[PDB]
């Protein structure tokens, strides 16, 4: 199970805004094991700051086809984690995790190729 | 632990040479006749080594200038005694360059920097390793 400090992000369909609407919590990934497709939960969590759209936890399973790594999606923030599902469970969060700071910085986080490698394991890879 | 066994061998040899005078010169052909240890120059022989750790300063010969006149490179992030920081002179061949005039003491001093666009290696904070 790999844990990142990360905040609740607002999704768009309407321009893809993509700019965080802060918080502070973590994103928790259980990789899972379960059939053919892994169906990793990515369970998102506020710890403290109801400022804005605090999002109540939801697990969300990784279907693999219709989500989708981008780093940046509208080069507003960096550090977009994307689990696209065109408006059905579609939500976004932001890494807000330590690496030079919790700040928005292009191409994901400062340790870049620490961050790309878990990437490619939990969205693109099925269990 | 060193010079106890030095000392040693060296006395051994000193000891010998009343009785060695004499020796030496039916020693000189048994090894041209017979056989020879390693080496074929003279006899030769062991002399030890000794013990020695501390790689001592002298002192100056100069108290007039103890600082010279002649340039010296004093790199940025070193230790700084008063005298030098009347001598330091900020170089323009870098990009850094003081704001003002530089005090002549040592101190936090803030520089302008014409080229920051470019990379340059930069020196990590404790606070910042953490992060």
């Amino acid at each position: 199970v790999i844990k990142f400090r990360a905040g609740v992000c607002e999704y768009n369909e309407d321009s893809r805004l993509c700019t965080p609407i802060p918080v502070q919590g973590e994103i928790e990934i259980k990789p899972n094991e379960e059939e053919e497709l892994g169906f990793w939960d990515f369970e998102w969590r506020p710890t403290e700051k109801p400022v804005g759209r605090e999002l109540d936890p939801i697990s969300l399973i990784l279907i693999p086809g219709e989500t989708m790594w981008v780093p940046i999606k509208s080069s507003k923030s960096g550090r977009i984690f994307a689990l696209v599902f065109s408006s059905n469970e579609r939500y976004f969060f932001w890494l807000q995790e330590k690496n030079s700071g919790n700040l928005p910085l292009n191409e994901l986080s400062a340790k870049d190729k620490e961050i790309y490698n878990k990437m490619i394991g939990v969205l693109n890879n099925s269990s | 632990e060193v010079e106890k066994v030095a000392t040693a061998v060296l006395s051994t040899t000193a000891r010998a040479k009343a009785r060695a005078k004499k020796t030496k010169k039916e020693k000189g052909p048994n090894e041209e006749e017979k056989k020879k240890e390693h080496e074929e120059k003279e006899k030769e022989r062991e002399t030890n080594k000794k013990g020695i750790k501390e790689t001592k300063e002298n002192d100056e010969e100069f108290y007039k200038n103890k600082y010279s006149s002649k340039p010296y490179k004093v790199d940025n992030m070193t230790r700084i005694l008063p005298q030098q920081s009347r001598y330091i002179s900020f170089i323009k061949d870098d990009r850094f360059v003081p704001v003002r005039k530089f005090k002549g003491n040592n101190g936090v001093v803030v520089l302008r920097d014409r080229e920051p666009k470019e990379p340059v290696a930069l020196i990590e904070t404790v606070r910042q390793m953490k992060d």
